[PDB]
RNA sequence: UGGG
């Protein structure tokens, strides 16, 4: 335990205090999981290639009876690896093999085929592959794609907030949104009528859209309403009783029931009389006539004598109609309830809005009402109805639409057809009215349970589907006139829409951009990101208010801390450490089951809807040995709230406390002691850190750095470890142990470490061996460390000794002062790498050769150039020196003696060729690293291109011969065994070459078996390794693909060193970013009683205002951190015995209460104690978890172990006057960071640059020499001062005056200092732009 | 950070900078007429900056009214020094004379030889020295540092230039050979025209106006689409048909070339000559040789019944006169007889001009 | 502005002219042809939409390009900039001699002075440098003095010291609100890549030092130096014209 | 092209004082009409004026 | 994407 083979070198101290149930996962897995979902064979139809294949296929031409049947698919092996394909600048992809067969139906026969043709498929498209590090390599780029955040398809009931007409009326609408196709919306107007909006068109009533569903008015009222039974016959005039349906009522007359009084006139409507009359059983009783005039007939009743009828529905009656309907002979007439308390009259007004009760008519008004164009032909109405409404291809809800659709309606089935049925939208309408009736709740938009994310797999599947349908459109047309086509699955498929669709999506998009190469943490947080943008998207500006606010469902899924500030606030987010994604695309978070009074160790992942109903315990809570709670009242959360609950009322447990913080902010110790916004800045500034020469371990830390560094994929992870054989800077090999081995071929592990290589930000990356020799390796090891990594631990910055005071007022506001010692020690130094390219192209005048130095240039620049005009490796190029020369011929020379005389003295070219060359720009100084030049097939390479081929061939042969050497090593071992078995000549047997001629015949069995088998193995391994070496050599040298117009490409790399300077722009992880005002010498820095000056000094003024207590705690805990290491170092200066050092180390690690760290000495025997001591000589890596920290008692005790003053303050003396400062001073060690922002590129100071051809103004860009900008508020200010000439020179002469330039400059050279203003050209531009219009403007004399 | 469509904007190209001599004269402290005379001088400066017109033509073109040549001459010599080591003055002597005046003003054997070599006998000493070594009185290799110093003396101007217009062909039309057939596959093909029509079709139904705009927005757009997609498809089909006709009709790999009347290639597709000959003007061809769909359509009767036009003859004639003259024949008629021995029926009178043409040293190589 | 990669590039507003002239030549060629009235009415409508789309892009047909889509631009949007005067005129000009560096703060350089980087120098003052090089007789031709500046001889540093001594240089920040955001100070050459600003004046800029950049301008001629020295000197004006309570007060 | 946008003749000469079809190159010829077209000599800054 |  607690080994890992790295950790035995250096131990971290953890304060613990709470256990961790589950380990941190791979944490990139979900990303790869998406890729793992895109490529696989799924018979069930899961999202991937098979879903699009079964979606588009089978395909058939119209009335041609020809079908195509696709069967599965297959993927081939890439032509290159990651390294070589990244170096050559070629995209990294894989071939696509998807088989399909052609079937020709029989002519003029039912359900028959004359012949079927199954042949091999044609090569189409290229599908890239996601690297093990999680990047998509295209054109030599990292190209990390960010996941998308959007709303899930389904039904959304919205209250809209109820403010529309200002009259204070609530309006409940709803939106059914499918996955693809037209969106359907239902809305209420203040008129209290139902209206329908289809694809944001004009508002139409809900009756005209339902009328096309073949529901008659009687079926509409009978289906969508509950009619009360009423019958008036023989003057009785009685109705049925509705005690439960009728609550409140107004009685205008006495109501008696079965001869007994029931409700008196003006009687109380309270539940007393309702229950009194409800207890007794009363049949239908008579009522007065006045109650009928308020009722409305539901169904359509006709007289039995004659055929005519009265209207349809939604029409009241009169006292004169009772004679007609009573004389007609109708015994019973069903009428709707006509009672408004919770319910109310609806849909009646909508019936009154439109005349059309019929499918044909309503189809006409919906057709012509939608499309402004050609009126309906009665074909277009049905074609747009069936095509735009539910259909197989156009309308698909699939799993999210059907699942959320059935869940919103409380339906039992979780699946169904991909299209809506007739009763589905009717149910949406019934519940939709039920929301207005007062029953039900309004779903929130910001609620995450309805908010779904997508990944690269589903989007790439969508684009591949769009391309495959785009081809499917063209395939159907060629099958009609094709008749019999030999080898049909060959030329009938074009790969241009496929490779162009997927190559266009991966190549260019707003969700696919360059990965940040600075630090591994910026890579991890770059690969894990949430964005509301994308194809459905939320673009910007709009929809940005409530949505940006924090919602309680964001607790254990997205980190509230990390987010950019000004533009993107509330949009970009970061997932939690333990957060994962469901198969359906929903985020869940784990919990810990609690049964009875004990807490079970099993975990259960819950979603928002699942966790909302149950109760989850608070993060920090005590525990017992059996798992019982110490306190009865436990803080918990039920629904959207928090409060105390009983020990038996809590369902689950929060497990770890870090579930609410992402990986970037998980490296901030004592997060509770810093402000929320300042920690938001601290997590942002730590991602911009630039790596340096040597990474120093942080004294104050967390312990998440290990999983971040090993899971970032930057370092070298050792697989199937074993005894190390050979080590080296660029190569490390390991001999695998015999325990885990694959039978046959033997072989050992080889590792090629990545040397200095250009970045996207121009920085450098490197790897160095962490092991020496003769030590084993366990699986899951770290062989090398990438940039800003130390022994597998992630150190992205360098510690310093902080002193808090002002020093002679040199620190002002947030600024900082640095000692010269930091500059002398080389700390805070970075290296950049710049790529330079020169192209040679074939023009109209013929090819452009690169050779024969440069014309019209002295030998000064020619001495540095050779090998066809390229610089040597290791040369230092400064200034405007030409790195690569080039000659472009010009053949326009004709005749006259001046040409012959010009060619007499000089000859050769005689100035017929231009001097254009690479021409390295100024402001760049450094040496050369690598020559990347690419050449063309059959262009007769020559030059130096053969040297790199000899290097690659020598390397491939050198590292290739090792495995073979092992092959005949073991082979000669076995042959040695069989020759020693009998007739052993001892050393003489090894002295004779060629296996001593196979030891003659020896025994007969070995002569017919062992000898021929041994020679067969020798010839097989020999010729096999020679064949593989020849194929590899043929693989090294290959013609590089390039454009038909380009001839040859030259690329050379440069390196530049950058040292710390007053430009500064440093930062901490607590949100503190200063600048360097002055660099003081060591003599001027304050020193303690021992004479040790402080390295860095900060201003305390920012501590109370910015509310950062983690800084000071980091300084004191840094003192207690380094003091112990100084004790071990002081003990090692005297070469103390292993016993005393063992007692001091063991006494050092076991301190503190609890901390649940059981690591202890008296285990490692002899050495490895002195190794870890020599490792911790510099300092002790104390690790502090995020939400579990240390305390003042632990800091003071651990500090008193180092004999340091408990108050954390030490006396200091002045470095100049030497006087003692009044009051003590807090000293410490804080972790310091450098930022990519430097004054090297931020200084310009333009004098006279190039001018634009339009408006005669300078440009704005640096390098191309921008003149910055002079704005409107500046003219406002200069008008506030009242200076006419100071602004007058800047408005005209310095900008828009053509003659003011030359004449002004001429007056300045002579020293006249005369203005002589002139007329601006931009005003003339405005003049002409107005003159183009019919408006005339003219100056006056 | 891609900013959607990207800048894609007019941009106001800032390069220009053909001649800065105007900005140089603008800073020269002239009085009154010297500025106008200087502007008259700088206008006649050639792009090469070696020999510019005639000194008398300037003065005759000034509209003198006195202002004799003694002034404008001092303006010449005056600007030539402020020039980048020199400009114009022609004569081919004044360039090297001014370049050596302010360069050094000392070294071993600079001015002593430079004055006589620059003054006279230069053109006589350009080919070889020989007897001139006895005229200059120098002994053996003493002049090696002199002429060696002149070699570095060097077109006098053309230092600034700054002409980014390199004029590249790029793609255009391509052909390929394989499986025993060197047949072009029309190896361009953006497909944008094809793609745009397909893509634009989606665009027509995307107005989202509610005005329908069936009369103007819908029919006109459709017409434009038919009009541009049909025109691009017809142009691409004509270019592919002409590229295939010229491909199959003549083979580049085979030695020599076959003359094609404009009519034979026009008679293959049965199209008028002007239509195809106009298509072959600005359209080039890219194969794995050289770098035009115009030089491969050269027509000539070759003036013989036994065989090809002039391209084959011209290449052959330069391949003949290339290696020849072991001694110093310096002969064109002998090349016309050797060419006549193959049955080409060369006149041998106009043969030299053809042979001489296009950088050939003949007949001045004698 | 033809590009070598894209051959001849055409502006979005250029196609409107060839479109209106195209439909105009169609209407004129088809007019005298003596054709039915429906076709010539359709031609009048197409030309009407063409001219109306040329003058005003917004509303109406809002014609869309095939390749780049977008509404493109018409004369109404091409007036100036944003369809204001702001971008290319009315204080939209970039002038010259501007800023672009970081600001620092020393506890020296009296309140009328500011540290000017010596590398930031030698460039803004090039006209003065050439003037004094031609005045003192150390050179003759302008190109010779240009080579002397490019070779940065030690004498050029002394002459530059003579130039910068009393020559004022005015400072301004990027989001200037009140008038005190832009002032005029006396430069003093300092060794470094940044500018040292007086601390007490920083409160007038309402900024802090995180490494913020700045804007710098150099007045030319003469009267501009008198308007900078007599007005924008922070030693000349203290009381802010808002409260009347003093500013630059230490903190 | 003649009679077109930014055409020669009207709107001014394209390059320096040169004229079409190689006539009246520079300098002493100012007021004049070219043989083939109405091209005249100008500083070429008139492109904005016309 | 990022800085005030």
């Amino acid at each position: 335990m607690v080994y890992s083979y790295t950790e035995k070198k250096r131990i971290r101290k953890d304060f613990g205090k709470r256990p961790q149930v589950l380990d941190v996962p791979y944490l990139l897995s979900i990303q790869l999981d998406s890729f793992q979902k895109f490529i696989e064979q799924d018979p069930e139809g899961q999202y991937g290639l098979e879903a699009a294949f079964r979606s588009v296929f089978p395909i058939q031409s119209y009335s041609g009876n020809s079908e195509l049947q696709y069967v599965s698919y297959r993927l081939g092996e890439p032509v290159f690896d990651v390294q070589e394909c990244q170096i050559r600048g070629v995209t990294y992809s894989a071939p696509l093999r998807v088989k399909l067969r052609l079937v020709i139906y029989e002519r003029e026969a039912p359900e028959g085929t004359v012949k079927d043709i199954k042949e091999q498929e044609v090569y189409m498209g290229e599908i890239p592959l996601m690297t093990d590090n999680g990047t998509f390599v295209i054109n030599g780029t990292e190209r990390v794609i960010v996941s998308q955040l959007h709303r899930s398809p389904g039904v959304f009931f919205d209250s809209d907030k109820g403010k529309t007409h200002s009259s204070g009326k609530v309006l409940y609408n709803a939106r059914i949104i499918p996955y693809r196709g037209s969106w359907l919306d239902f809305e209420f107007d203040p008129k209290d009528n139902l209206f329908v909006r289809i694809d944001r068109r004009r508002k139409l009533p809900a009756t005209i859209i339902l009328r096309a569903l073949n529901y008659t008015t009687e079926q509409i009222l009978d289906l969508f309403f509950e009619k009360v039974i009423f019958e008036i016959r023989d003057n009785k005039l009685q109705m049925e009783l509705v005690p439960e349906r009728l609550r409140g009522e107004t009685a205008s007359f006495d109501i008696e029931a079965n001869g007994k009084v029931y409700v008196e006139k003006g009687r109380r409507i309270t539940a007393r009389h309702i229950r009194q009359l409800e207890k007794d059983d009363v049949k239908l009783i008579e009522v007065p006539v006045e109650y009928i005039a308020g009722k409305v007939v539901a169904k359509d009743y006709i007289d039995e004598s004659t055929g005519e009828l009265i209207c349809a529905a939604n029409m009241e009656l009169s006292l004169d109609l009772l004679a007609k309907l009573s004389q007609s002979g109708h015994k019973r007439i069903e009428t709707l309830f006509t009672n408004d308390l919770d319910h109310g009259p609806y849909i009646s007004e909508t019936l009154r809005v439109d005349p059309t009760n019929d499918r044909l008519s309503a189809l006409v008004e919906i057709y012509r009402m939608m499309r402004p164009g050609e009126p309906p032909t009665r074909e277009a109405a049905e074609s747009l109805f069936e095509n735009l409404f539910f259909s197989e291809d156009r309308y698909d809800l699939s799993a999210v639409g059907r699942m959320k659709f059935n869940r919103s309606l409380l339906r039992e089935e979780i699946e169904g057809s991909g299209i809506l049925s007739k009763d589905d939208i009717i149910d949406v309408m019934k519940k939709l009215i039920d929301i207005r009736n007062g029953k039900g709740e309004v779903d929130d938009i910001d609620h995450l349970g309805n908010r779904r994310i997508r990944s690269v797999g589903e989007m790439a599947e969508n684009q591949f589907r769009v391309g495959l349908v785009r081809v499917e459109r063209a395939v159907k047309e060629r099958l009609s006139l094709g008749d019999l086509d030999t080898l049909m699955p060959q030329d009938m498929i074009n790969a241009k829409p496929i490779s162009a669709a997927v190559k266009e999506f991966f190549g260019s998009s707003q969700l696919s951009q360059f990965m940040d190469q600075n630090n591994p943490l910026s890579e991890i947080t770059h690969k894990r990101r949430i964005s509301a943008l994308g194809p459905g998207g939320l673009t910007r500006e709009r929809a940005g208010f409530e949505v940006r606010d924090v919602h309680p469902t964001h607790y254990g899924r997205v980190c509230p801390i990390e987010t950019p500030e000004g533009p993107n606030i509330g949009l970009i987010n970061s997932l939690s450490v333990y957060a994962q994604t469901n198969e359906y695309g929903f985020l869940e978070t784990p919990y810990r089951k609690v049964t009875d009074g004990v807490v079970t160790d099993e975990i259960h992942y819950l979603s928002a809807i699942e966790e909302g109903n149950y109760v989850i315990a608070q993060a920090n809570s005590n525990l017992d040995e059996e798992g019982h709670f110490v306190e009865d009242l436990v803080t918990c959360r039920s629904k959207g709230e928090s409060s105390l609950f009983s020990r038996d009322q809590v369902d689950y447990m929060d497990v770890s406390t870090q579930q609410v913080v992402s990986v970037g902010a998980s490296l901030i110790p004592f997060l509770e002691h810093d402000d929320a916004n300042r920690a938001l800045m601290g997590a942002n500034m730590q991602r911009q850190a630039v790596p340096t020469l040597r990474a120093d371990k942080p004294l104050v830390g967390t312990g998440m750095e290990r999983a971040v560094a090993v899971d970032s994929g930057v370092t070298a992870v050792a697989k199937r470890g074993g005894v190390v054989q050979y080590v080296d800077a660029s190569r490390i090999v390991i001999k695998v142990n015999e325990d885990e081995m694959y039978p046959g071929e033997a072989g050992i592990d080889i590792y090629n470490l990545t040397k200095y290589t250009r970045s996207n930000q121009n920085t450098c990356i490197n790897q160095m061996p962490c092991v020496s020799l003769g030590e084993p390796v366990e699986r899951g090891d770290v062989l090398a460390d990438g940039p800003s990594t130390d022994l597998g631990e992630l150190a992205l910055g360098q510690n310093m000794r902080v002193a808090f005071m002002p020093w002679n007022g040199y620190n002002f506001e947030d600024s900082i002062l640095v000692s010269e010692r930091v500059v002398q020690e080389d700390r805070f130094t970075t290296i950049h790498i710049q790529e330079l390219a020169c192209v040679s192209r074939d023009t109209k005048l013929g090819p452009e050769e690169i050779t024969a130095d440069i014309p019209n240039v002295g030998e000064a620049a020619l001495s540095k150039l050779d090998e066809s005009g390229i610089v040597y490796i290791g040369a230092e190029v400064t200034g405007g020196d030409i790195l690569v020369g080039k000659v472009t011929p010009k053949g326009e020379t004709q005749l006259t003696p001046e040409e012959k005389l010009l060619r007499a003295i000089f000859g050769e070219k005689a100035s017929d060729v231009k001097d254009s060359s690479l021409r390295v720009p100024n402001g760049v100084s450094g040496t050369v690293i690598d020559v990347q030049v690419f050449t063309r097939d059959g262009v007769e390479k020559d030059k130096r291109a053969l040297e790199i081929e000899e290097m690659q061939l020598k390397q491939a042969k050198k590292d290739l011969s090792e495995e073979l050497q092992i092959l005949e090593a073991g082979l000669f071992s076995r042959i040695r065994a069989v020759l020693v078995a009998g007739g052993v000549e001892a050393e003489k047997l090894d002295k004779l070459p060629r296996d001593r001629w196979l030891e003659l015949g020896l025994t007969d069995e070995e002569k017919q078996n062992q000898l021929e088998q041994l020679a067969e193995q020798y010839d097989e391994l020999k010729h096999e390794f020679e064949k593989k070496l020849e194929a590899k050599r043929r693989k090294i040298t290959q013609g590089d693909d390039l454009a038909p117009g380009v001839l040859k490409i030259v690329k050379v790399y440069l390196a530049v060193k950058r040292r710390i300077q007053p430009g500064d722009k440093m930062a901490g992880r607590h949100g503190n970013k200063g600048v360097i005002s002055k660099i003081n010498p060591i003599e001027d820095m304050p020193y303690d009683e021992n004479g040790t000056p402080v390295d860095i000094v900060l201003n305390p003024l920012g501590v109370p205002s910015r509310m950062n207590i983690g800084q000071i705690l980091e300084t004191h805990l840094g003192m207690a951190a380094k003091g112990i290491g100084d004790k071990i170092n002081a003990m090692l200066k005297q070469q103390q015995e292993v016993a005393k050092l063992r007692e001091f180390i063991q006494r050092a690690y076991d301190l503190g209460a609890d901390v649940r760290q059981k690591v202890d000495l008296s285990t490692f025997s002899d050495e490895e104690v002195m190794r870890l001591a020599e490792n911790l000589r510099k300092g002790m890596p104390i690790a502090t978890p995020v939400f579990d920290g240390a305390k003042e008692a632990e800091i003071k005790e651990l500090l008193k172990l180092g004999d340091l003053p408990t108050s954390g303050q030490i006396r200091l003396y002045d470095g100049r006057t030497g006087e003692q400062f009044e009051r003590p001073v807090t000293v410490g060690y804080m972790y310091m960071l450098k930022l990519n922002h430097l004054v090297d590129d931020k200084m310009h100071a333009r004098s006279t640059g190039s001018y634009s051809l339009v408006t005669q103004q300078p440009l704005g860009g640096k390098a191309q020499f921008g003149g910055q900008r002079f704005g409107e508020m500046e003219v406002w200010a200069l008008e506030a001062y009242g200076a006419a000439y100071t602004l007058q020179e800047m408005l005209t002469v310095k900008s828009d005056d053509v003659n003011g330039r030359t004449k002004m400059y001429k007056n300045i050279v002579d020293g006249n200092h005369q203005m002589e203003p002139g007329m601006p050209e931009s005003f003339n531009v405005l003049l002409k732009e107005i003159r183009s219009l019919g408006i005339n403007i003219e100056l006056e004399d | 950070y891609q900013d959607d469509e990207l800048p894609v904007y007019q941009g106001e190209t800032t390069q220009t900078l053909q001649d800065y001599l105007m900005w140089q004269v603008e800073l020269t402290p002239f009085t009154d007429t010297d500025r106008a005379i200087a502007t008259s001088i700088v206008d006649a400066v050639d792009d090469t900056g070696y020999l510019t017109i005639q000194i008398e033509d300037i003065v005759d073109s000034i509209g003198d009214d006195e202002i004799g040549l003694e002034e404008v001459e001092a303006v010449l010599k005056r600007i030539q020094r402020f020039d980048p080591v020199g400009v114009a003055a022609k004569d081919l002597r004044d360039c090297l004379l001014i370049q050596l005046s302010q360069f050094a003003k000392e070294t071993p054997w600079l001015e002593e030889a430079r004055l006589i070599i620059s003054d006279h006998l230069d053109l006589l000493a350009n080919h070889d020295f020989r007897t001139l070594m006895r005229v200059t009185r120098l002994k053996e290799e003493v002049l090696k540092e002199a002429v060696n110093l002149i070699q570095s003396l060097d077109x006098x101007x053309x230092x600034x230039x700054x002409x980014x217009x390199x004029x590249x062909x790029x793609x255009x039309x391509x052909x390929x050979x394989x499986x025993x057939x060197x047949x072009x596959x029309x190896x361009s093909i953006p497909r944008l025209k094809i793609n745009q029509q397909y893509a634009a079709m989606g665009n027509s139904a995307r107005n989202d106006a509610d005005g329908q705009f069936i009369r103007s927005n819908l029919q006109e757009a459709r017409w434009l689409i038919k009009s541009l997609e049909s025109a691009n498809d017809t142009l691409l089909r004509v270019s592919r048909c002409i590229v295939e006709q010229q491909q199959a009709f003549f083979e580049q790999g085979e030695e020599y070339m076959k003359p094609m009347v404009l009519a034979d290639i026009a008679q293959a597709v049965e199209m008028h000559e002007s239509t195809i000959s106009r298509v072959t003007t600005q359209k080039y061809l890219h194969s794995p040789r050289g770098i035009x769909x115009x030089x491969x359509x050269x027509x000539x009767x070759x003036x013989x019944x036994x065989x090809a036009s002039s391209t084959a003859i011209r290449a052959l004639v330069k391949k003949l006169i290339a290696a020849e003259n072991p001694a110093k024949p310096l002969s064109d008629s002998k090349l016309t007889s050797m060419l006549s021995e193959q049955g080409i029926m060369v006149a041998r009178r106009t043969v030299a001009k053809y042979r001489e043409s296009l950088s050939i040293p003949p007949s001045n190589q004698r | 502005v033809p590009l070598d990669g894209g051959r001849f590039a055409t502006s979005d507003l250029n196609d409107l002219y060839r479109r209106v002239i195209n439909r105009n030549n169609r209407l004129k060629r088809l007019l005298d042809l003596a054709a039915p009235d429906i076709i010539v009415r359709n031609e009048k409508r197409m030309l009407q939409e063409a001219v109306d789309a040329l003058l005003d892009n917004g509303r109406r047909g809002r014609a869309i390009t095939g390749s780049n889509k977008r509404p493109l631009k018409s004369l109404a949007d091409m007036i100036k900039g944003k369809q204001g005067r702001f971008r290319q005129n009315l204080l939209g000009k970039r002038v010259d001699y501007s800023g672009r560096s970081v600001i620092t703060v020393g506890p020296y350089l009296r309140l009328h002075q500011c540290g000017l980087p010596k590398k930031m120098a030698l460039e803004l003052f090039k006209p003065f440098i050439y003037g004094k090089l031609e005045l003192r007789g150390l050179a003759t031709t302008i190109k010779a003095a240009k080579k002397m500046v490019e070779r940065e001889e030690a004498v050029v540093w002394d002459i530059l010291d003579e130039v910068i001594r009393e020559h004022p240089v005015l400072l301004n920040r990027a989001p200037t609100l009140h008038r005190l955001g832009i002032q005029a100070f006396e430069p003093v050459l300092i060794e470094g890549k940044a500018i040292q600003l007086h601390p007490l004046v920083c409160a007038a800029y309402n900024a802090d030092f995180d490494g913020d950049q700045m804007a710098v301008h150099v007045p030319l001629t003469l009267e501009a130096q008198l308007e900078a020295r007599a007005l924008m000197m922070s030693t000349n004006n203290i009381l802010s014209p808002a409260n009347g309570e003093p500013i630059i007060v230490p903190s | 092209e003649r009679d077109g946008l930014f055409c020669a003749r009207i709107f001014g000469p394209v390059k320096d004082y040169e004229c079409l079809c190689g006539k009246y190159k520079r300098l002493k010829h100012r007021g004049v009409i070219c043989e083939k077209c109405g091209v005249e000599v100008t500083q070429t800054k008139v492109r904005r004026e016309r």
